[PDB]
RNA sequence: GGAGGUAUGACAA
RNA sequence: GCGGGGUGGAGCAGUCAGGUAGCUCGUCGGGCUCAUAACCCGAAGGUCGUAGGUUCAAAUCCUGCCCCCGCAACCA
RNA sequence: GUGGUGGCGAUAGCGAGAAGGAUACACCUGUUCCCAUGCCGAACACAGAAGUUAAGCUUCUUAGCGCCGAUUGUAGUGAAGGGUUUCCCUUUGUGAGAGUAGGACGUCGCCACG
RNA sequence: UGAGUGUUUGUACCACAUGUACAGGAUAGGUAGGAGCCGAUGAGACCGGAACGCUAGUUUCGGAGGAGGCGCUGGUGGGAUACUACCCUUGUGUUAUGAACCCUCUAACCCGCACCACUAAUCGUGGUGGGAGACAGUGUCAGAUGGGCAGUUUGACUGGGGCGGUCGCCUCCUAAAAGGUAACGGAGGCGCCCAAAGGUUCCCUCAGAAUGGUUGGAAAUCAUUCGAAGAGUGUAAAGGCAGAAGGGAGCUUGACUGCGAGACCUACAAGUCGAGCAGGGACGAAAGUCGGGCUUAGUGAUCCGGUGGUUCCGCAUGGAAGG
RNA sequence: AAGCGACUGUUUAUCAAAAACACAGGUCUCUGCAAAAUCGUAAGAUGAAGUAUAGGGGCUGACGCCUGCCCGGUGCUGGAAGGUUAAGAGGAUGGGUUAGCUUCGGCGAAGCUCAGAAUUGAAGCCCCAGUAAACGGCGGCCGUAACUAUAACGGUCCUAAG
RNA sequence: GGUAGCGGAGAAAUUCCAAACGAACUUGGAGAUAGCUGGUUCUCUCCGAAAUAGCUUUAGGGCUAGCCUCGGAAUUGAGAAUGAUGGAGGUAGAGCACUGUUUGGACUAGGGGCCCAUCUCGGGUUACCGAAUUCAGAUAAACUCCGAAUGCCAUUCAUUUA
RNA sequence: GAAGAGACGGAGCCGCAGCGAAAGCGAGUCUGAAUAGGGCGAAUGAGUAUGUAGUCGUAGACCCGAAACCAUGUGAUCUA
RNA sequence: CCUGAGUACGGCGGAACACGAGAAAUUCCGUCGGAAUCCGCGGGGACCAUCCCGCAAGGCUAAAUACUCCCUAGUGACCGA
RNA sequence: UACAUAGCUGAUUAGAGGUAGACGCAGAGAACUGAAACAUCUUAGUACCUGCAGGAAGAGAAAGAAAAUUCGAUUCCCUGA
């Protein structure tokens, strides 16, 4: 099953990146690091 | 207590959706589900352990006594006195103000403020939590269970598994809740230690939450009765015992059913209707016609028709020996035995089983039911004596704390066998309720009674022909233990058992009984009760 | 002792 | 063209919702009988129409193909 | 002459045969070293110079294949017309594919050692 | 729309009783005060009754008798003894009661019951009995039922209309060598999938055929040779790719943020491509590549609503509500 | 001599006089009287100055012989344990404001105010039973006899019943 | 004399209710609405279409664009025709280099029945059937090793034109 | 004031500033971390009152035409 | 001491305010509940605090405004059977 | 029915009805139509009906408009738009 999702940075609690992923494949929360717009660096984004 | 829209989905696999529950002051409820139905998880959620990903969750203010349902020993050196002392924040506060005292010589001027405040929160803490419970604790135990002070000074990783179990359970009353929450707080226990725990539950004046799968246990507390649904991933309250539950229960499916039914004639009525204008000739017009209209109805019911909940399957058991018993599958001759430091369990201990037989070791919680299992397997060594196997005899050990799995790896690394092909390992873990992607998940995140089914399944593909069970029957629930117990019943091979669960027993339908610690062979019967009273 | 009532099996030999 | 069906000799399940091929009658052998029927005890008989996919795994899910059945194949 | 390195449609290729290592290039000797094989110092990597042109490589012969390919004729076709008009024909311009004459076993540079 | 009875209950006072874990003189509820207090208004001790009881005793009632005890002190324990107050548990009652039901009442209300008067009167209004009765009827509000009644909807394309088919998007042929181009023309696909099947650095080259070879067979894995693609490229077809876009490994998350000269497509709304600039990064020694996937489907305007962020607004002002 | 309708009657003034309607008879069902039913917002009327041998409604249609099976579904009727359920009652909790506290922080009584869960809450619905002169419905496959056919007979599926 | 149209009456035909009743007649709302049909009146001059695309409960309607007309602004003159030059593209034709369809010949793995030998083991056979290969010969909208004429895009180009 | 012109009446309207959803800033402004880019503007100015004509909107809106719908009334002198 | 009570106001259901329940003030109707009163009460578009403005639940009131069946005197780039 | 009241008799008082096919206030209150369909909405609180009127009616002397700091009953016209 593959569902939308959306990439919450840690640091500020901004939802800045929208994705999908499949669940089964990938159960738990998925984590990247992307850049946050708001801190304008990379950080660590977590599914929420 | 009150729980709103409540979700809950880990990774794949959802615990509740949208669902609801409102619990009254002063009710004893039983929770009540099959085995990973979500009822430990409950607790998790009123203990803030674990946060719902949709919903509200709304617990009362008041203190909380929670009795887990597996054993929390943070260290294996840990004394029972000292497990017990946990209990109470005595000791962790008096350690943060003995700092308290080391900042005040330190600090002058600066952080006076903040260390008075913080004396002061603790010294009023500490005194509301009276010190005195230093001596109220030690006669707790005596007028509890009747738990002995050697135990006491004894590290509890080295107790039975009836005795952890008293512990547990003292230990959330010595501190002393306003609500309890009880989860299975007679797995291990005794007749005897049973009777003390419903007495004491019976006549507790607050709020008692309890995870059980003792029917009659339940029935005599509760008077509430919450249902977890494993199905419909919800939960659902009733007034009443666990009977009344079913009843209710039994009647709303039935209803339910029966409304499906209708709905689906409804429909394979019109569609029948369709059908015959669909292959009636062209030149019908009127039919044709009858035909899309009817087409319309058909559309619109088949999108208002109720699913039927798909009923939630047993689990399947075909144990079967791979070799033949012999009239001698064991020989236990004069063997004694003794724990380093403890008196002698049982002195030139001899006992030879038959062949085919149920053998039932009997006794009481810390005797040495499960030191003497131990002793055949090979994990303790006999202080004297002998025990021989004959090489007919095959044999399959159940151990009664669940030691078989590592929490690390999968459920299918667990199970995995040299003799056994991946197919064949999924078909038995789906007899055991362990479906596609269940496989994968971590033995560290499942449930006791899933787990419980892990170390069975491991039994029945060792197909051997002598069965070492220790209380099988724990963490399973009701429906379980009685497939579990009927299938032993028909079990080609000889079965050494220990079980507190008289149900369970009857259904193997025991032959010779084991009494311990007064070492006495005796054949199977109700003189067992005459035994378990004296 | 007696009396009125309360499943199948040809045909001939 | 619209549907319904291909599972042991026959009639049927199972299929939705993947894990384990069953029920009734029948056939074969042996019992019981003077003999037959009934009855009793054992045994055989299908890899699920077929070919491919999906899956760790298919009677079960997907595609095609072949057979069998009912209907339709034209209306002022 | 050889070794690097490029441009140009294989007319530079492929196949077959022959000659050479002075240098150079290679095979070639090893695995202690950096480094490596879902096993293998085969390869990659490194160290090194006993032997050999055997192969690669270079040069040369060959038109067998592959490649390039004129002219002539023809099919089609723009334009203008016709007929007995699903097609066919004439004038004019254009003109293939195929099949051939033939071409061709390369050429144009730069560097380094000779 | 008003009286009562009783019953079961909820609340709140008020009386009563109850507090025994270890130690402890022993039946220690908590706090505060307490050296002094209580008793001829009948104390101690004794006796009987009753209650509680953890069985140890505690409370209370009474017989006689008549003047005494208790506390402090002392030791125990975390906590100490009398007595007072404030109360706290547990279980008894009184009262106030609030509800639910129970019937009973009667004066509201009702009578297409009788009789009496207005009165010529089967109307009506009064009067007297009778019946019924806080029901019924009526008003407001709510649920159910309600073709009895009412307002309306109940596609389009289409070799007439009906039946069947189709409706948006992607690829090919039709399509007449730019682009575009119809038919109920001929073929197929889509409503996704991938945490790698993306990015980057490095590395590799296929399918088949022959020969040889245990299980092993046409065909499993292995070796040599021949093999330019006859393989593969998630998924239809076309175009493309062997300087790889195919395959493998390491590290990673550029499947980035703000944009964007200029183009293509186009009625509009949309759609497509984009060098490059900045911010901050992945890989790589560097060059440099990276704003998903070989390319082209995998999608839906607005209104309305949900979640998150926000130095925006905030109906006198500060908030808020709401945007 | 056959069909239809028992009959005399009635009907589409002005294309149909009939097998259509009515009918006596049958049957079902409602209705205890301020009856049910109907007209009417209501009052007031009809029913009826009648009273279950009466009145209304549905169907059938003289008479004669008869009127089979199905109550699973839909209606009606009865039931009342349980599930579900409105208004109303109820008011635990959560916001907004701010007297006052406050360590930028922030907290926060009362009042007012915006929401509000538990609990209580009828009928109806689900459910159970009956009812067909209520609405309705009233089957398949395979094998069997002395020529052949056929199947009295035997299997098996389905159904509320075939 | 009574019953009046959201109605009455109906031995029931949509039957009657003032010579047309699936809802009387009259007046009013009212000049209902009509993407439909018909009609719309003097003259001359200049210019002069479209019957297409897209979307549409859209298909004989409508909206934007395309095509016509009138006025205006401005330009490195950007339009048209023809030529020269350069390009993009796979059609006609042709071809078999791929993919389908296909004919005959050579050879043949292999498959067929005959007998011997059968443990069905090895033959030897039909000018038995015969894949692959090869030779020769065809065929194609959804085949291409090739490939036009034309048309198309463009040029600070040329001539003429507007 | 003659049913006139006209006089008074500057309240108000249009234009001379735009950008932004808004606070707000202003020949700039918005987006943005940005002196970057880009959007909309300024540079690069003509408007306004009235007359007249073309077209449009609201009104029946170029004219005629329904079957019908709704609200008061009139009809049982035919017919049931 | 007096200053408009079953009133204001609230719940429910409608309606009027340009405002169709909407965040919705303000006004009114029906039904039920139901205040305070000068230290009081209402309003300033939910609501609260502060501030400002006002004093309901009693009545009356000319002028500017609408219309012309009629009467008198006239007017018209209004008609002319 | 005792007092009474009701009824009855007489006297006294002021209403009835019509308009002007206009204007005003109120009760009750459509549909076609528009939305290219249609139900919310629109037509429209319009047409019609009914009541009450007066020469005018209705409104009117702030529990108001505001927040420039102020204005000071109502109505109507321009404007806000
Ligand atoms: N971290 C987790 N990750 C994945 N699955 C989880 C996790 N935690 C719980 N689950 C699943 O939640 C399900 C139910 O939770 P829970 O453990 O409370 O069941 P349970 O009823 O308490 O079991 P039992 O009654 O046998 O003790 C389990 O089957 C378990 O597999
Ligand atoms: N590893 C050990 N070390 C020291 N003592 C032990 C150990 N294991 C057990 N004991 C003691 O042995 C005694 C009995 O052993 P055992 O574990 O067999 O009890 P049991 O029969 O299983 O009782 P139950 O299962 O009902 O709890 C216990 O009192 C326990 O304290
Ligand atoms: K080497
Ligand atoms: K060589
Ligand atoms: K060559
Ligand atoms: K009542
Ligand atoms: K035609
Ligand atoms: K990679
Ligand atoms: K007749
Ligand atoms: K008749
Ligand atoms: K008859
Ligand atoms: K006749
Ligand atoms: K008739
Ligand atoms: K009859
Ligand atoms: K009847
Ligand atoms: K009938
Ligand atoms: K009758
Ligand atoms: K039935
Ligand atoms: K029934
Ligand atoms: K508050
Ligand atoms: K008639
Ligand atoms: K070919
Ligand atoms: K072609
Ligand atoms: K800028
Ligand atoms: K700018
Ligand atoms: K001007
Ligand atoms: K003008
Ligand atoms: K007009
Ligand atoms: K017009
Ligand atoms: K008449
Ligand atoms: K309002
Ligand atoms: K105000
Ligand atoms: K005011
Ligand atoms: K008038
Ligand atoms: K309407
Ligand atoms: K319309
Ligand atoms: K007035
Ligand atoms: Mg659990
Ligand atoms: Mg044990
Ligand atoms: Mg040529
Ligand atoms: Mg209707
Ligand atoms: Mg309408
Ligand atoms: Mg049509
Ligand atoms: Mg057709
Ligand atoms: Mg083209
Ligand atoms: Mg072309
Ligand atoms: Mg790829
Ligand atoms: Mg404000
Ligand atoms: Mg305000
Ligand atoms: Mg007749
Ligand atoms: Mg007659
Ligand atoms: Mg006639
Ligand atoms: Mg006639
Ligand atoms: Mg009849
Ligand atoms: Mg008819
Ligand atoms: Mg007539
Ligand atoms: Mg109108
Ligand atoms: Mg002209
Ligand atoms: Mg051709
Ligand atoms: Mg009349
Ligand atoms: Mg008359
Ligand atoms: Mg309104
Ligand atoms: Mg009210
Ligand atoms: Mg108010
Ligand atoms: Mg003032
Ligand atoms: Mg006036
Ligand atoms: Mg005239
Ligand atoms: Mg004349
Ligand atoms: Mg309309
Ligand atoms: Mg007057
Ligand atoms: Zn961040």
């Amino acid at each position: 099953m593959r569902v939308n999702i959306t990439l919450e940075c840690t640091s500020c609690k901004e939802r800045n990146y929208l994705t999908n992923k499949n669940k089964r494949n990938n159960p738990d929360r998925l984590e990247k690091q992307k850049y946050c717009p708001r801190e304008r660096k990379v950080t660590l984004h977590r599914e929420t | 207590m009150r729980g709103q829209k409540m979700n809950l989905t880990f990774g794949l696999e959802e615990v509740y959706e949208d669902a609801e529950f409102h619990l009254g002051d002063f009710d004893k409820v039983g929770i009540v589900g099959v085995n990973g139905a979500g009822k430990t998880t409950l607790f998790r959620l009123l203990l803030r352990e674990l946060k719902l990903d949709k919903g509200k969750i709304t617990i009362g203010n008041s203190r909380i006594g929670y009795l887990p349902q597996e054993i929390i020993i943070m260290d294996e050196k840990m004394t029972v006195l000292e497990f017990l002392a946990e209990g109470r924040p005595i000791k962790k506060m008096e350690t943060e103000l003995n700092y308290i005292y080391e900042k005040l010589t330190v600090v002058d001027d600066d952080k006076q403020d903040r260390l008075l405040k913080r004396m002061g929160w603790l010294q009023e803490q500490l005194e509301y939590f009276d010190c005195y419970e230093a001596e109220s604790i030690l006669l707790d135990l005596v007028d509890s269970m009747q738990i002995d002070f050697d135990l006491f000074d004894q590290p509890i990783s080295e107790l039975s598994g009836g005795q952890k179990s008293k512990i547990s359970f003292a230990k959330v009353l010595y501190s002393k809740p306003e609500i309890l929450l009880l989860d299975q707080p007679t797995n291990h226990l005794d007749s005897s230690t049973k009777e003390f725990v419903t007495k004491y539950l019976k006549s507790y004046r607050g709020s008692v939450l309890i995870i059980s799968h003792d029917i009659d246990f339940l029935n005599q507390i509760i008077d509430k009765i919450m249902y977890i649904d494993k199905v419909t991933h919800k939960i659902s309250i009733y007034e009443g015992d666990y009977y009344t539950y079913k009843k209710k229960y039994s009647e709303n499916q039935l209803l339910r059913e029966k409304m499906i039914i209708q709905q689906e004639k409804e429909v394979k009525e019109l569609a029948t209707f369709v059908q015959k204008a669909k292959q009636a000739s062209q030149t019908n017009h009127a039919l044709k016609r009858m035909g899309l209209e009817r087409a319309i109805r058909l559309d619109k019911k088949k999108k208002n028709l109720t699913k039927r909940d798909k009923v939630y399957k047993r689990v399947k058991m075909d144990i079967k020996p791979n070799r033949e018993v012999a009239r001698t599958p064991l020989k236990v001759e004069n063997v004694t035995f003794h724990y380093p430091g403890h008196p002698i369990l049982y002195k030139d201990l001899s006992f030879q089983i038959s062949g085919k037989e149920r053998f039932l070791v009997v006794g009481e919680n810390g005797v040495g039911k499960s030191t003497l299992l131990k002793l055949l397997m090979g994990i303790n060594i006999p202080d004297k004596g002998k025990i021989i196997f004959n090489d007919k005899t095959d044999v399959a050990y159940y151990s009664q704390e669940l030691e078989q799995l590592d929490e690390e790896k999968t459920i299918l690394e667990n199970v995995k066998s040299d003799e056994y092909t991946d197919w064949k390992l999924r078909a038995t873990l789906s007899n055991f309720l362990f479906y596609d992607d269940d496989v994968n998940k971590k033995v560290n995140v499942l449930s006791p009674g899933e787990k419980a089914r892990i170390v069975l399944c491991k039994v029945l593909l060792q197909k051997a022909n002598l069965l070492i069970l220790d209380q099988p029957t724990n963490h399973l629930d009701p429906e379980t233990q009685s497939i579990i117990g009927a299938n032993f019943n028909l079990f080609e091979g000889t079965i050494i058992v220990v079980s507190h669960n008289p149900s369970f027993v009857e259904q193997i339908g025991i032959n010779r009984m084991l009494i311990l610690p007064s070492g006495n062979i005796d054949n199977y019967s109700p003189e067992l009760l005459e035994y378990y009273s004296n």
